[PDB]
């Protein structure tokens, strides 16, 4: 039981890494898009173009 | 001319009426709840008159969904229920709508479920022996045919499971109408009581009325008046033997109590609505049997807090003619079904009614058991070895007549395994006048546990 | 990782819509420990949701010729005079679902375990009416607590509800949290009528009890199928009363589709309290110990909705155990007796057995299973058929 | 197993926070580009007629007070049906000073207002007290309700200054100043709303009303712009507040003016000054959807970010652009 | 603008403002009192709204003096106390105002005694057991170091004397800061412990916020929230691990009370506020330790009349981790610290915290003394000579235990003048151990009282 | 001046028959309006 602690440690920092790694790239991806979402949103609330 | 909901608070509803309008106390009123999850016409029984055109009233169903300025029409006649031979085998609410088969009492007579109890020169004191079957009820607590019958209790002692035991006992080979009345006690007994009567083929001869907990307080209030209202069609116009089984008659006064302060009264000791006794009378006389006309009546009562001493009990105790009385202390040591020996009474427990046979074995029965109560104090701490020669037999002699007293009854087989059992009256009474000589001082006290009668407890003696 | 992360706001703000309607708004007149009086609002049902600025809702339990009385659920301390009072609509009610296990929650369904939104299927009102005599069946499948003294001398059904009483610290969460741990077995079978689902209802538990029960819960699995519904201490009066409620209707979804829960409410008393509360800040006069007349309906209106449904409705069950503090030993108290006769047994914990090193500490003459042996397997049945009397004795 | 799931758990824990970090950023981007674009007036002015087209596809008193009111208005009618500007006037005085005899003679109205059948007495004590002092008219009004029975003593004190403030609202409505009695009236009300500290002076009854009225008279009435009869209502209701906040009497008064006359006053709020053609939309549209004719009071609040919002009673159509703003950026996942 | 005191009612205080300017909930409000010697700026905190622009608002200081109408102006901000290390060795008041240097703090952060309680996503449970040397607390209430501890106590059981023991004990070689917060109990305890933890060179590490007896309801309800925002600074904002000492939390519960009693709130079962329950868990939910930040906090609660049952001790038993509850009956048998070890309890004392063998060890500890409790009325008509030999060798080692979980503390050295002890953990439990094997069976019960070890036992056996 | 002394006249003023009505009526109390010589 330890051992499985032990390896489930392991493997959840090592998860962690990546996903931390992984989100700081889409971090990117998202900022790509925030722009025209926040142009459709602004749109979409006066019900006409932005 | 309709009403107006302006006032609304928790089941107490206030309704404005033109001045001309006004309607009577204890009329029904509809109101209407129209929220989809909610909706429903919503029946509310006026309690007070309250000036400038203002009514107060008891709400039925939950008032959750209700609208102020809501129309509230007046029926301009109280609350009615279903009376008949047709509500025999069926399942009916407080209101009088069936459950098992929406629409049935529709058109059935209908009687208001408020009236005057009989007139006194029609009262007729009942003193007919009703032989149930259990030891201690038929030795100590012998119950009247026609009177009125009451199991009183703690919480969790075994009221529903005695009162069941006692339909099971009484109701099967009884010749005429049984109407069951549950007013706020638990939907999973009254549901097991409804299988358990289907399945024994009384049903046909039973009408259920259901006010369980899960309902407000008007409900819990009405219910008992409406299986009243069948109990007294059943006396009065059709002249059958009728039984009314109630349970828990306390969850009446406690429904009153809980409208009692959003009605304006200010409350009486430990809370109660000061109209407790006469309210209580009401129903309880309304009861009664007379002349000619049996209502044989069964009340669980419930104890709050243990206490035998609190306003709800004291006041229903008048009300009866026999009382089992139900204590946690006698549950606690295994004695099923519960019943204290001393503080459960019975009117016709005279030599001139019981005999003097019965009355010299129940009467000698309590005078040991109320010794044994007075030495368990000494025994506790002293010792039993101190004890004088005659206390010591005295105190071997109760705890066997405390444990004989124990029955397997047949609504607590899935409490023992052991199936059910029954008594019969002489053997109970020679049994227990054996007891109290100490012709079975030999025999291991756990003999006379769950055993009801001598052949069962000749053959546990043998067991162990 | 995928392109949700766009796609779940480029959805929103697509679907986004603000469309006026009249909105029927009041003003608070009056507002302070957890009660606000609303002028206005002619349309307001009774036990309605009134939304106040800040998101904050509450319910409006008084409604008089003047003003509606309610309760507001939630932080209260920004709720002032002259502030904008908007009715939901819909009667008090919760978001129910699958997407409740595994979720700690407010009593209004909210998630406080600070992970995402629970997606509810639907909405369930906490006062719809409990099933009818006619809508139920015998209990007769056991719900294995998994300890010994309980599954022999008080066996606990599905459908049945079970009171655990008891003084301070003589195992009664305990109890509870094992006889949660117990169904994991159950839960990896698969089968909905095999399943038992949980909902611990937290009741005036300070944080890190709650906490420690999670993850007790966790370090035994039970969480994947476990609801939590916390109304810490911190949270108001209102909260901690209409917790039971909540727990028990989000087991109610899951009881009508056919699907067997477990509720625990730990405590009842601390419902009562916070109830009590309500009433004296709304200003009912009270009954017996300051309480208000309803506080037996309070517990029947909630025990009562646990029961075993009949084949025509699904099947489904809800198991109850209540627990309840007893001050004192004192079983005979006026809230411990209301729920005993509310309930259809009792686990009547006592310290001083708990002390002589009887663990789980059942005091066997007073506790009782109502149900009794049609909550026991037929070999439990025979072999203890008369244990609890013989221990009595 | 467990590990799996808590490592399932973190990339959902990632998940969640990039999509809120997302959407809170996307929020605030179209909050500003939403604030720039309700800047410009054409634009502001077309919402606002977008607003529009929307819509365009869409009491205190018991029944015993309740039906006495409405008969002494009624008798009121019908004696006043052929009274003048003077004698209104003197009618309206005089009730006024009534109101006034019983506020301050507190079991004077005990003993008038008493609810019992016997009207007699009643009327007998109002003419021991008050016949030689005042006209028949007021006189008559006063005995018949008197003779009226109310569910409590103040409701003949408010139906008095009912009756009273009814007697200038006639006045006005002979004189034909009906509108401008409403308008200006409002143009108090608002002007009691700001400066709140004075409505709470006014509201003060305990000192002598003459006080009150005097301060009236030097910061609001005292200018040679306020109508006349409207100025003899501000009087007689600071005269009589008993309670009743200045800003909301005098609010509430109007609301009386409007009602008498058949409409329902609707207090709109919009981002800057509505042009002539939107205010009869408004208006139009207003009254289609409460089938009632509405008279509507502008509110210029710069804080809606050019929407348009509209009360009446208890019931509000909010469109305006910073709540639909606030819903989005409340409803992120 | 500002407003008008419209009513007083003792410390509290109604003020009217106008429609704009009504101030928040628990916002400060600042009036003046201008006669003579009781001249004050007098610090009021909102607690509720009243409709017409009042608020009903709770003076920190008395409100002798205040005159109706005197101008009310709100500060715009809840009460505020000073926070940051710049705190530490100094003297505080309720509202942040320093005692030992009256200008001293003015120009540091200041902190909202109001805010909410961590997020439950924050809070894990704490399960390091924090040794102290005393034997009853080591054995069988182990401390958790970061939970919360309680010393449940009537009137002159031990409460104080305790708390000064642990801060000895515990803050005394703490690597982290300290705070001492008063509530209700004496000035010349304050007074006290300034001077100790000034000559024990511990007061540069502790924080000291008093608000005490004298002080009016207000104070001695907010005095707790102010200690509670500078140990919340600490934990927050310097990472530092805090010690958290109240004395008494039932002082805020009754300051509440009175309070309520002002507000016109109805009472509740015994007088207490309604809120009873509500404003603890405010107060002491706050004091839990979030994830990688400790708080430990130990706190006297006074049980009024030694009434275990009342409302307060009641609601705050269930917010500790760790509970003393000291006795009146083990204090006037000296045995000091007077614990209950049956009513005590802790939620580490189980055998995956602290040990097989000191579970084992614990619990039969309290087997001996439950089953000595249990024979409590047979030893007091009887004695011991009627018990049998198995309960008479019990009774004597309960006895021996009874005595020898008293000890002689450290902070008792200025009453007894004996020099005080500390038991390292292993040593109590080999030692409560051999007394449960009856290997010290023989020894007198005198050898036992107030001697704090294995070997101060044998030399006092010697002395014997 | 004159008005404690035509409160007291009417006072007074309150061989004819009494007859009063209810105006409450709840729980077997009823209140009744008139019959000052009750
Ligand atoms: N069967 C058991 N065997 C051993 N220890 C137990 C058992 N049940 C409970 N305990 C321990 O006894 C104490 C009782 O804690 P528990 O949480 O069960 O009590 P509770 O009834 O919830 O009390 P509280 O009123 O403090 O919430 C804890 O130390 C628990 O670990
Ligand atoms: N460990 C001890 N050793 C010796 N004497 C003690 C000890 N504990 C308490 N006492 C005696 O009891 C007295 C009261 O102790 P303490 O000040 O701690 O009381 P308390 O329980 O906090 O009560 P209060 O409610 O008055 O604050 C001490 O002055 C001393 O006389
Ligand atoms: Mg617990
Ligand atoms: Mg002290």
């Amino acid at each position: 039981r330890a051992q499985a602690s032990g390896e489930v440690a392991q493997t959840l920092t090592q998860a962690d890494q990546q996903l931390s790694a992984q989100g700081d790239q889409v971090r990117s991806g998202l900022e790509s898009s925030v722009d025209g979402l926040s142009a459709k949103l602004a749109s979409r609330i006066l019900g006409v173009d932005v | 001319t309709a009403g107006r909901v302006v006032r609304i608070t928790g089941p107490v509803v206030d309704v404005e009426f033109p001045r001309g309008s006004v309607p009577e106390l204890f009329n029904a009123l509809h109101a209407e709840i129209t929220f989809g999850a909610l909706a429903k016409t919503l029946t509310l029984e006026v309690a007070q008159h309250l000036g400038d055109s203002l009514v107060r009233c008891i709400s039925m169903q939950p008032t959750d969904g209700l609208v102020r300025g809501v129309e509230v029409t007046d029926t301009g006649a109280s609350i009615s229920v279903p009376v008949g031979d047709g509500v025999k085998g069926h399942v009916f609410n407080a209101l009088g709508d069936c459950l098992d088969d929406p629409g049935y009492g529709k058109d059935f007579e209908h009687w208001s479920i408020h009236r005057k109890p009989p007139a006194f020169s029609d009262l007729e004191p009942r003193t007919e022996m009703l032989e149930t079957g259990l030891k201690v009820v038929d030795l100590l607590t012998p119950y009247v045919r026609g009177g009125k019958i009451a199991l009183f209790g703690g919480a969790g002692v075994g009221k529903t499971v005695l009162i069941q035991e006692m339909i099971n006992r009484i109701a099967r080979n009884f010749g005429g109408t049984s109407v069951f009345a549950g007013v706020g006690e638990r939907t999973r007994e009254g549901n097991d009581l409804w299988v358990e009567l289907a399945d024994a083929n009384v049903l046909k001869d039973t009408a259920l009325v259901f006010g369980q907990m899960d309902e407000p307080p008007g409900t819990r209030m009405r219910v008992a008046l409406s299986a009243l209202t069948m109990a007294e069609f059943f006396r009065d116009e059709q002249g059958q033997d009728v039984l009314l089984f109630i349970d828990n008659i306390f969850r009446f006064t406690q429904a009153g109590s809980e409208v009692s302060t959003l009605l304006g009264r200010m409350p009486s000791a430990v809370g109660y609505q000061p109209t407790l006794a006469d309210e209580m009378g009401e129903l309880q006389e309304r009861i009664t049997s007379t002349r000619g006309r049996s209502i044989t009546s069964m009340q669980a009562v419930y104890v709050p807090a243990d206490d035998y001493t609190d306003p709800a009990p004291a006041t229903t105790f008048a009300h009866l003619d026999a009382t089992t009385e139900l204590s946690r202390a006698v549950f606690s040591k295994g004695i099923f079904p519960a019943v204290d020996p001393l503080a459960s009474s019975s009117t016709i427990l005279d030599p001139a009614i019981v005999g003097d046979e019965h009355y010299r074995v129940a009467q000698e029965v309590i005078r040991i058991l109320q010794r044994y109560k007075d030495l368990q104090d000494i025994i506790a701490i002293l010792g039993i070895d101190e004890l004088s020669e005659e206390d010591k037999q005295l105190v071997n002699r109760a705890r066997r007549i405390e444990r004989f007293l124990s029955q397997n009854m047949m609504a607590a087989e899935q409490f023992t395994g052991q199936p059910g059992s029954t008594v019969p009256l002489k053997e109970t009474i020679e049994a227990f006048d054996k007891l109290t000589k100490g012709e079975f001082d030999h025999l291991p006290e756990q003999a006379f546990f769950l055993i009801g009668g001598l052949d069962d407890l000749a053959k546990k003696a043998e067991s162990l | 990782s995928a392109a949700d992360i766009e796609g779940a706001i480029e959805d929103y703000v697509s679907s986004f819509s603000a469309d006026t309607e009249r909105e029927e708004i009041g003003t608070v007149i009056d507002a302070g420990d957890g009660i606000a009086h609303v002028e206005g609002l002619p349309s307001v049902m009774t036990q309605e949701l009134l939304e106040f600025p800040g998101g904050v809702l509450g319910v409006a339990l008084n409604l008089d010729e003047h003003s509606v009385g309610a309760v507001i659920l939630g932080e209260f301390e920004k709720i002032e005079e002259g502030q904008q009072v908007k009715r939901t609509g819909e009667v008090l009610s919760v978001p129910v679902g699958d997407a409740f296990l595994g979720r700690v929650v407010n009593p209004l369904g909210q998630p406080i375990d600070g992970q995402g939104d629970i997606a509810a299927e639907t909405r369930r009102a906490l006062e719809l009416q409990a099933p009818s005599v006619v809508q139920r069946q015998s209990v007769s499948e056991p719900l294995q607590t998994g300890i010994k003294a309980i599954d022999a001398m008080t066996p606990i059904g599905r459908g049945q509800r079970q009171l655990i009483i008891g003084d301070r610290k003589t195992g009664k969460t305990a109890v509870c949290v094992d006889t949660i741990l117990n169904q994991r077995e159950a839960w990896l079978t698969g089968d909905p009528k095999q399943q038992v689902r949980c909902v611990y209802v937290a009741i005036g538990q300070k944080g890190t009890t709650i906490a420690s029960v999670k993850r007790a819960l966790e370090e035994g699995g039970a969480m994947e199928y476990t609801t939590i519904v916390a109304a810490p201490a911190s949270d108001a009066a209102g909260f901690k009363w209409l917790a039971p409620y909540t727990g028990s209707a989000i087991g109610q979804h899951w009881m009508y589709n056919g699907k067997h829960v477990l509720i625990v409410f730990d405590d009842l008393s601390k419902q009562a309290d916070a109830y009590r509360a309500i009433s004296l800040l709304l200003r009912r006069p009270p009954g017996r110990e300051a309480f208000p007349g309803d506080v037996f309906y309070l517990h029947s209106r909630l025990l009562e909705r646990c029961a075993k449904l009949s084949d025509e409705l699904g099947g489904g069950s809800m198991t109850g155990l209540p627990i309840i503090e007893t001050k004192a030993n004192d079983i005979s108290a006026f809230i411990p007796t209301n729920v005993i006769s509310i309930t259809d047994g009792q686990c009547f914990l006592e310290s001083d057995l708990f002390n002589q090193g009887v663990r789980p500490a059942i005091n066997v003459g007073v506790s009782v299973s109502r149900v009794g042996g049609a909550a026991q397997i037929k070999a439990m049945k025979e072999v203890a058929g008369s244990l609890r009397l013989d221990l009595s004795q | 197993a467990q590990g799996a799931q808590q490592i399932q758990l973190m990339r959902q824990q990632l998940i969640r926070q990039l999509r809120t970090g997302l959407g809170a950023e996307a929020v605030n981007k179209a909050a500003e580009i939403v604030r720039a674009h309700v800047a410009d007036p054409q634009a502001q002015s077309a919402t606002v007629d977008r607003f529009l087209s929307e819509l365009e596809q869409m009491s205190r008193l018991r029944a015993a007070s309740r039906q006495s009111l409405a008969a002494l208005v009624e008798k009121f009618d019908s004696v006043a049906g052929g009274l003048d500007a003077d004698g209104l006037t003197n009618l309206a005085d005089e009730l006024a000073s009534v109101a006034k005899l019983l506020l301050s003679e507190t079991a004077l109205n005990k003993h008038l207002a008493e609810p019992t059948d016997d009207s007699a007495p009643k009327v007998r004590l109002l003419e021991r007290l008050l016949s030689d002092k005042v006209s028949a008219t007021t006189l008559d009004l006063l005995r018949t309700a008197v003779s009226n029975r109310w569910s409590t003593e103040s409701n003949l004190i408010d139906a008095v200054e009912h009756t009273a403030r009814l007697a200038l609202l006639k006045r006005a409505e002979i004189a034909g100043e009906v509108d401008e009695v409403e308008e200006q009236l409002f143009r108090f009300g608002r002007v009691l709303d700001a400066e709140p500290r004075l409505s709470a002076l006014l509201s003060d009854y305990t000192t002598p009303a003459e006080g009150r009225v005097a301060l009236l008279d030097k910061a609001l009435t005292g200018r040679p712009g306020v109508n006349q009869t409207a100025a003899a209502l501000l009087s007689q209701t600071v005269g009589l507040l008993r309670g009743e906040r200045a800003d909301e009497a005098v609010i509430d008064l109007a609301e009386l003016a409007v009602s008498r006359r058949g409409e329902v006053v609707a207090h709109v709020s919009a981002a800057a000054e509505l042009s002539d053609a939107q205010r009869t939309r408004l208006t139009e549209v207003l009254s289609r959807i409460y089938g009632r004719p509405v008279s509507v009071q502008l509110h210029v609040d710069p804080e809606l970010l050019g929407g348009l919002s509209i009360t009446v009673g208890d019931e509000v159509i909010d469109g305006s652009i910073a709540s639909r703003l606030a819903a989005a950026q409340t409803g992120l996942p």
